[PDB]
């Protein structure tokens, strides 16, 4: 709700805005790289989400687990990475 | 109150984002040995409202494209930026959100579909090949921007903006990470479409391309309030102005002062730097900056742990 | 407020009926974009808050971001879309012709949270999603195990 | 005062201000009556400094100044671009070569003078026309869009 | 004589060097501090109106025809301002004046199609059209910018008072 | 093997760094006088009420005021 | 985002400048040349003026011909100011424009209290000058350019090692020397790809023979070379317009035949 | 000199510091004369809420050890 | 010029020259 | 040092006349700085040089009020300086 309030003004404003504009003055898709690139961003945003919960999980009682866990994901993900840099990718 | 609560964090926001303008037309002049716009007014003050009311009156062409993925494109990209301002924690936080660093990130990351939206609608070729490497850019920075901020939070201990001010009651956060602060500065170079990082609607006239009067306004204010709160979420998050509870204004004078030298710094960047080619700036954030912030990702959850340094929930 | 997610849930079944009209690739996509923005809140509404700016995070503008993306680059051609909405409109209230018939024979807010534990300072969600790290480490595996599949395999799709 | 012919005028005003303070051009460069423009961005004698941008698109440009020869293959074009301009837009026509046809008047690749394509509302004279005559140019469109009524002929009307 | 603009070990001191380089952007920082100092120098515009931007005596500017101090126009209608222009600007057709004497009945100097060259000022033998140290004439309407004798006669009216402490300044030059 | 390192640090200089960081970080968890700490002060941080657990006899658990000198200690976090 | 084919337009500009001499005397088409490519307004004249004196077999007095070389050379700096800021401009650089227009601006006064024209001057007729400097301009012709030198070490530090000017330009158009004599290139252009050919030192023309100047040759011909090229011969100009200010003869500037 | 894009600057600090002080005084001020409370965690709601059902129908007013 | 003697010294040390000796205000 | 800028700043605002005055100046021109008066014209205008300003600067006229009955205050325009002036403002001659 407070919230609410806040953002329902932040429309108004913007809606206002370009109102009084309107009202006052009276195909080739070469770069699969573009793709290319574009599905990695989801992979590491997906990643991302998995690294997400780790300010919950530091205080976790294991500890050793929860690294050993993030230290994996985030050595496999760059690989990953490291074999979209090893053959014709991410050199668009 | 809570209404006047809105108008105060809005209006004086928008006030200050009229002056930013002002302040990069003269900054950029006297480095290029030249006045700037000082005849309209007194030393130029009554400038950024001249040209308001001049693109508001001036015809908004509808071309010969759609009409609403047209009109929700500027009133998307002013209404997210300046929602971003909602949750930021100047001394206290308007609407205070325990995820709220999550809140900053989602609401950024959705701006990037107004490019997309308005480069569709325009349907020139200009406008969609623009769009197009923008909106690559833009998620392609989003990535190391990420990730550039789990590895704060982890030294923080909690989603919430407001702890950083408790984090950082002894030290900034840029002593300690400071070489993320740098790849968070470049990165919100690149997020605000600056110049380093502002291949889009370059000296090529790309979301704008069609976009004259009330529409260019709305996405161009929206612009400018970004590069000011990309800037103050710095001045947050890195450097962390000094917080005393019994006169909270302090806080509030330094991250004014903190806000505005490093808003200047992004005026500085553009006149100082040439812009950079599309593949070599994506070449920089997945070959340059991603594996520098994945590994230092890491080493962000290995210092809390074997420094016993495993930050406070709460 | 109350049912404030019967409204929703029903912004949610419209969106649905959006993209299930399959209108143009893109214009849907913001029908999604739409949707996800619905679930958001929803889930944000049963008291959910990690799990549901997730999805705003992450299927909001990081899958469906890049959805349209690609639309863009292909099947962006184009030959009805506003007679799409003229029918959407029919459907809309016909939602509300199955609501009445609902209504008509069994009142939200009597219940959304089920039980508050109102003393409690280890409650929210993003506890449990980071289980993936203590007793519960095998989804985290094979979440993995599937990223890493994905750049192997895709690069020959593309290739 | 209310008689609204007062309130008229002085809305109008207003209006005027905001339009001849900021005036943001587009210079077709062609020619070399562009180099006398570039120097008019430059520093000695600061464009900006009035409210005129440096650089600006055709959608967001209000005044569009034609530097240099409008020879017959360029005249389809810069047509099109005063047609892709605003509902309040102005042509400054720089240069003898674009005044009328200038040293190239009789040759028949030049169109004599760009009004001939555009309409033209301020003429700056001088084959590469001083610099500070273009401002004077661009300081004159100032004066005739003070004079400009737009609303009291609407009232009036 | 020639030169090589750009023609051309690897050490921990040398390598740490070029590394360092890379990491913490040293040559951007450089660039930087550039502006930062023009930012400090005293900023090289004029007030247009209120300060003018110096032309010396032989600047061309604005055509204008002189006249004797008696009072009789100096042009003799001989019309070789006609033959050196390049544009084709000036148009002369004279006849003699009652007084017997020669002069031009239709002086017109086309402004848009001269080029300011100021081969005129050169060629006349009276000196008669010469070019006037006024640039700011802008018109409104392309008829203005035409000139008929009147026009010029009372521009060199106008300016006479200059345009002699310019031409009694680089005769000699001449 | 020098010079595979010696011009990747003058060019390429971040990859080095990058993987010298992943390696440092997976290293000093291994070796440190406070890893141990992590899962212990971690651990000790109270945020479920602590039930007590009746008292059939003969048990070192503390009795009555917690301030009893049995028990478990958070010394080692006092101190640390 | 990448060109396959580049297949460049031209003719936008086609005026006829070379069909309306003909129907010009010598001296009326003059003001053409300085027009043919205006941001070298004068050095285009020499070659005209040249060319008729040759006909003529005439050729122009002794201070004439200093004259010619020192603004000969000072139109080569203000044609790489133009070419090196405006270069940087479209890159994205904005600020050198700014800062070296300050400076073509001083120079263009040097035009006009010489000719009388900020640019497209006439002075350089095809007999020599027209008229000689004005009692004074040598002295400022000399502040100037004691200053200049550190205008363009300016530039430098903003363009020629950052760290961004350098990508966008090495290893750009890369011409190889054979292909760069087959296409006629001729200019910067060939000699940015290491040929040493400069018609200043190889043909003398003028008084270009008695200066002493180095040909800035380069090598790696790519578009920081070339570049870096330029921003040299702005250097060796300066050497150049030194030497005409400390030895410039006593005499006439045009020449004495009727 | 530089002296004059201090002007500009000014109203836009000006612009920035309104903000962090409004803010932190319409709290101070309709939270009676004490910072709003943070209701984080479910336990500081309680305490928020048990404080409420305490005394008046607000948080702020405090019922003390003269209760 | 104008300097002052301090914004001189933050010109110099930025600028890593003298703009002193060779200054942008042309003089008599 | 700066506290002398400051004076400078001070004697320049105190030089147009009153407040009312430097704001006339302010308004129309944008510019305050002191000069001494060389001359006025018979149409309303008055001209100052100051030597320590550089080149461009060092010679300005204030224009004034109806020159020829204009309402020239607020649209002032170059060509209101008299032919005579116009060279002195344009550094064409020293002498005034
Ligand atoms: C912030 C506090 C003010 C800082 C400041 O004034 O610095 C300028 C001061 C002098 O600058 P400068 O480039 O040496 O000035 C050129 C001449 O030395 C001095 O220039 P001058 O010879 O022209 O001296 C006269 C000058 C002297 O002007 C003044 O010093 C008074 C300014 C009063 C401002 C209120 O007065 C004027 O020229 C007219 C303008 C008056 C002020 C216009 C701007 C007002 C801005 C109001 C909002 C701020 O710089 C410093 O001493 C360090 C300031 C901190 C730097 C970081
Ligand atoms: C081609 O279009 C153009 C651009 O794109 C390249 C520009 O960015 C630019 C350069 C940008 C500038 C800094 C100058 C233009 C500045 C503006 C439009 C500022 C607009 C000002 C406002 C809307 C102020 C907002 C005020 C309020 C609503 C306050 C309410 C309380 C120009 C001039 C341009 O023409
Ligand atoms: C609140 C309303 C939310 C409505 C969501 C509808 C989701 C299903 C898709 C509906 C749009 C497609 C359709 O069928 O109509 C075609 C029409 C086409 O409109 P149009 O005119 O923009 O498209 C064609 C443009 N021409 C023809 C000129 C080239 O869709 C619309 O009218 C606009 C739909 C807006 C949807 C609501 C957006 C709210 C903010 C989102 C962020
Ligand atoms: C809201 C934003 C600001 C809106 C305009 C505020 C006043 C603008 C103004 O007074 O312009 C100056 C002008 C005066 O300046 P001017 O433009 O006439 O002359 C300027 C002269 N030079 C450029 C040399 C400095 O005032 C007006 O003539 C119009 C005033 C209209 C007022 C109508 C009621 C308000
Ligand atoms: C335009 C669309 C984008 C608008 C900007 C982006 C908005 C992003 C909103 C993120 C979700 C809200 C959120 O994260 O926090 C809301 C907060 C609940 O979080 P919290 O305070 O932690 O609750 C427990 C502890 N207090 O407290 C609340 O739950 C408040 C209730 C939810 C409010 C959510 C935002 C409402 C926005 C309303 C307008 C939406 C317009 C959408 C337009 C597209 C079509 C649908
Ligand atoms: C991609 C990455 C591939 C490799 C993943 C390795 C995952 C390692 C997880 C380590 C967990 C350490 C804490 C375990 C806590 C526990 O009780 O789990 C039960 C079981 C045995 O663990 P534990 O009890 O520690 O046994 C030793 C006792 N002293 O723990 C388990 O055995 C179940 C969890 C790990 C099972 C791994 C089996 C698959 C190995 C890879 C197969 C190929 C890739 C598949 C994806
Ligand atoms: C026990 C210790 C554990 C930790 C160990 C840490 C080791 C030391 C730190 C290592 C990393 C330090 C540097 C990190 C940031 C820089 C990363 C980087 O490499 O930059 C990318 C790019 C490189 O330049 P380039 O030549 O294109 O690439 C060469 C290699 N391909 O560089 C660029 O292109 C930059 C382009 C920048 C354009 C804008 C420049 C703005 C400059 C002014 C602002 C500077 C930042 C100000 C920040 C203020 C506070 C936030
Ligand atoms: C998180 C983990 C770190 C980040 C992982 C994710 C990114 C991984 C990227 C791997 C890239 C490998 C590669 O092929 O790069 C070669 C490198 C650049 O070459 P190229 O991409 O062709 O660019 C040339 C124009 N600049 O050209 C090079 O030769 C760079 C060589 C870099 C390595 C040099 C040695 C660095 C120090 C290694 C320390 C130990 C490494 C880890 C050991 C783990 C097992 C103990
Ligand atoms: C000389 O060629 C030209 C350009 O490129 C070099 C320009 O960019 C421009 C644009 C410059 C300005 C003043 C906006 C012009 C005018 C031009 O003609
Ligand atoms: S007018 Fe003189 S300068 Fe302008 S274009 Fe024609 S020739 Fe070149
Ligand atoms: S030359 Fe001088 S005198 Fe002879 S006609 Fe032309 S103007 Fe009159």
């Amino acid at each position: 709700m407070n919230l609410y309030t806040v953002i329902f003004i932040n429309i108004l404003l913007s809606l206002t805005l370009i109102l009084v504009a309107f009202w006052l003055p009276q195909r080739l898709p070469f770069s699969m790289k573009f793709f290319l690139v574009a599905i990695t961003f989801l992979l590491f945003d997906l990643e991302i989400a998995l690294l997400l919960p780790l300010p919950w999980a530091i205080q976790t009682i294991k500890t050793s687990t929860m690294m050993i866990m993030a230290f994996i994901l985030v050595t496999i993900l760059s690989l990953g990475l490291a074999y979209e840099w090893t053959q014709k990718g991410l050199e668009w | 109150m809570f209404f006047i609560n809105i108008l105060t964090l809005l209006v004086p926001i928008l006030i200050a984002m009229a002056f930013l303008t002002l302040v990069e037309r003269k900054i950029l002049g006297y480095m290029q040995l030249r006045k700037g716009p000082n005849i309209v007014g007194p030393y130029g003050i009554l400038q950024p409202f001249a040209d308001a009311m001049k693109l508001f009156m001036k015809e908004p062409m509808r071309p010969l494209t759609s009409m609403s993925l047209f009109i929700i494109a500027p009133t998307l990209s002013l209404t997210l930026a300046l929602s971003l301002w909602v949750p930021l924690p100047m001394p206290h936080p308007l609407i205070n959100l325990n995820l709220g660093i999550l809140f900053i990130l989602a609401t950024s990351s959705l701006s990037v579909y107004s490019i997309l939206w308005s480069g569709w609608a325009s349907n020139s070729k200009y406008s969609l090949f623009g769009a197009l490497r923008a909106v690559a850019q833009t998620i392609s920075y989003e990535v190391t921007m990420a990730i550039i901020l789990l590895s704060v939070l982890l030294m923080n201990g909690s989603y919430s903006l407001q702890t950083l001010i408790t984090t950082q009651e002894h030290m900034w956060l840029l002593l300690p990470a400071w070489p993320m602060a740098m790849m968070w500065f470049i990165s919100t170079l690149a997020e605000t479409n600056r110049a380093p990082f502002d291949l889009t609607e370059g000296e090529s006239e790309g979301f704008n391309v069609e976009y004259a009067a009330g529409p260019f306004a709305l996405f161009f204010m929206a612009e400018y309030t970004n590069i000011i709160l990309m800037n103050a979420l710095t001045t947050i998050i890195f450097l962390g102005p000094l917080y005393y509870i019994n006169l909270p204004e302090l806080y509030s004078t330094n991250f004014m002062m903190e806000a505005l030298l490093l808003s200047s710094t992004f005026l500085w960047i553009r006149a100082s730097y040439p812009r950079f080619r599309y593949d070599q700036l994506m070449h920089l954030l997945w070959k340059n900056f991603l594996p520098l912030t994945l590994a230092l990702c890491m080493w962000h959850i290995s210092l809390p742990i074997f420094t016993a340094g495993v930050p406070p929930y709460m | 407020m109350n049912n404030y997610i019967f409204v929703l849930s029903s912004l949610f079944l419209v969106g649905c009926l959006g993209l299930a009209l399959k209108p143009s690739p893109i214009y849907g996509g913001l029908g999604l974009i739409v949707s996800g923005f619905v679930g958001c809140l929803m889930v944000l509404g049963f008291g959910g808050s990690f799990l549901g700016l997730m999805v705003f995070l992450i299927y909001l503008g990081g899958m469906l971001v890049v959805f349209g993306y690609t639309t863009a680059m292909a099947t962006e051609e184009y030959p009805s879309n506003w007679l799409i909405l003229g029918f959407l409109v029919l459907g809309v209230i016909m939602e509300v012709f199955l609501i009445c018939v609902l209504n008509y024979y069994d009142g939200l807010g009597d219940w959304l949270m089920y039980e508050v534990d109102d003393v409690g300072v280890m409650l929210e969600g993003g506890i449990g999603v980071a289980a993936m790290y203590s007793c519960a480490t095998w989804m985290m595996v094979v979440a993995g195990w599937s990223l890493f599949a994905g750049i192997f395999i895709i690069i020959e799709i593309t290739r | 005062r209310s008689r609204a012919e007062y309130v008229v005028t002085k809305l109008d005003d207003l209006i005027n201000w905001a339009r001849r303070s900021s005036l943001w051009p587009m210079t077709f460069g062609l020619a070399c009556c562009a180099v006398e423009m570039m120097h008019m961005a430059a520093p000695r004698y600061d464009m900006d400094r009035f409210g005129v941008v440096f650089r600006a698109s055709p959608r967001q440009a209000d005044v569009m100044i034609v530097a240099g020869t409008l020879t017959n293959k360029m005249a389809p074009a810069l047509r099109k671009v005063y047609d892709q301009m605003p509902e309040p837009r102005y042509v400054v026509s720089m240069g003898s070569c674009a005044n009328g046809g200038g040293y190239y008047h009789y040759s028949y690749s030049v169109v004599r003078g760009c009004d001939r394509i555009v309409p033209v509302d301020i003429y700056v004279p001088g084959c590469p026309p001083t610099a500070e005559a273009l401002l004077y140019g661009i300081l004159q469109l100032q004066r005739k869009i003070k004079r400009e009524q737009k609303l009291k002929i609407w009232y009036r009307r | 004589t020639y030169k090589y603009v750009n023609k051309k070990e690897v050490d921990m001191k040398s390598a740490t060097d070029n590394a360092a380089r890379i990491l913490m952007w040293t040559e951007l920082i450089r660039g930087l501090g550039m502006t930062l100092s023009y930012l400090f120098r005293e900023p090289a515009t004029i007030n247009y109106p209120f300060e003018k931007g110096p032309l010396s005596p032989r600047f061309r500017g604005e055509h204008a025809l002189r006249r004797y101090p008696s009072g009789e126009e100096r042009c003799i209608a001989c019309k070789l301002c006609e033959a050196i222009c390049p544009a084709q600007a000036i148009t002369i057709e004279a006849e003699p004046r009652a007084d017997g004497s020669r002069r031009t009945t239709r002086y017109d100097i086309d402004m848009t199609k001269c080029i300011y060259c100021g081969f005129c000022q050169e060629a006349c033998p009276v000196d008669a059209i010469v070019e006037g140290p006024n640039f700011e004439f802008s018109t409104e309407t392309h008829e203005e910018l035409l000139y008929n004798k009147e026009k010029l006669l009372n521009n060199g009216d106008k300016w006479e008072a200059e345009i002699a402490a310019n031409i009694q300044a680089d005769y000699l030059y001449r | 093997i020098s010079a595979f390192l010696k011009n990747a640090w003058a060019k390429e200089p971040v990859l080095v760094v990058s993987f010298s960081v992943w390696g440092l970080a997976i290293i000093m968890p291994m070796i440190s006088p406070y890893t141990k700490y992590a899962s212990m002060i971690n651990k000790a941080t109270p945020y479920n009420y602590p039930v007590p657990v009746r008292d059939d006899g003969n048990m070192p658990d503390v009795p009555s005021h917690p301030q009893d000198p049995l028990g478990p200690s958070l010394d080692w976090l006092k101190n640390l | 985002e990448m060109v396959r084919k580049c297949d460049p337009h031209i003719g936008l500009l086609h005026r006829g400048t070379e069909k309306l001499i003909e129907y010009k005397t010598y001296l009326q088409a003059l003001p053409y040349f300085d027009r043919l490519d205006y941001v070298s307004m004068m050095c285009n004249e020499q070659a005209y003026s040249i060319a008729v004196e040759k006909l003529l077999n005439i050729q122009p007095p002794p201070r004439a011909q200093w004259i010619r070389v020192l603004f000969g050379e000072i139109t080569r700096i203000l044609n790489h100011i133009m070419a090196v800021t405006t270069h940087a401009l479209d890159i994205g650089a904005m600020t050198p424009f700014f800062w070296m227009f300050e400076e073509r601006e001083k120079m263009f006064e040097f035009y006009e209290r010489v000719s009388g024209a900020r640019m497209h001057a006439a002075y350089i007729r095809p007999g020599g000058v027209h008229q000689d400097l004005p009692l004074g301009l040598l002295d400022d012709i000399y502040e100037f350019s004691k200053n200049f030198s550190l205008r363009i070490d300016e530039v430098e530090e903003m363009l020629t090692n950052n760290r961004i000017w350098r990508n966008r330009t090495v290893d750009i158009g890369v011409v190889t020397a054979e292909d760069a004599l087959n296409y006629g290139f001729s200019g910067v252009m060939l000699r940015g790809s290491g040929i040493q050919w400069d018609l200043r030192k190889t043909q003398p023309y003028d008084v270009y023979d008695q200066v002493e100047f180095d040909v800035p040759i380069g090598s790696r011909g790519d578009c920081y070379d070339r570049y870096l090229c330029r921003v040299e011969e702005m250097r060796q100009s300066l050497r150049i317009i030194e030497q005409c200010l400390n030895k410039m003869p006593p005499g006439e500037i045009k020449v004495d035949d009727a | 000199m530089w002296f004059e894009i201090l002007p500009g600057l000014a109203i836009m600090g000006v612009c920035l510091v309104i903000p962090g002080v409004s803010t932190a005084y319409i709290h101070k001020f309709t939270n009676g004369g004490k910072e709003k409370r943070v209701a984080r965690v479910q336990y500081q709601w309680y305490l928020m809420e048990r404080d409420r059902r305490i005394s008046g129908v607000n948080r702020y007013y405090v019922s003390k050890g003269l209760e | 010029a104008s300097a002052t003697r301090v914004i001189q010294k933050l010109r110099n040390w930025a600028s890593g020259q003298d703009l002193q000796a060779k200054l942008q205000l042309r003089y008599q | 040092e700066l506290v002398e800028v400051l004076k400078r700043g001070v004697q320049q605002v105190t030089g147009h006349g009153g407040l009312r005055g430097l704001l006339r100046v302010f308004f129309r021109a944008n510019d305050i700085r002191i000069g001494t008066l060389v001359g006025e014209d018979k149409y309303g205008n008055k001209y100052y040089e100051d030597n320590k300003q550089f080149f461009g600067r060092h010679r300005w006229v204030i224009y004034t009020t109806e020159m020829n009955g204009k309402n020239t205050f607020w649209d002032v325009d170059g060509s209101m300086v008299p032919p005579e002036w116009h060279r002195w403002l344009h550094c064409m001659t020293d002498d005034p």
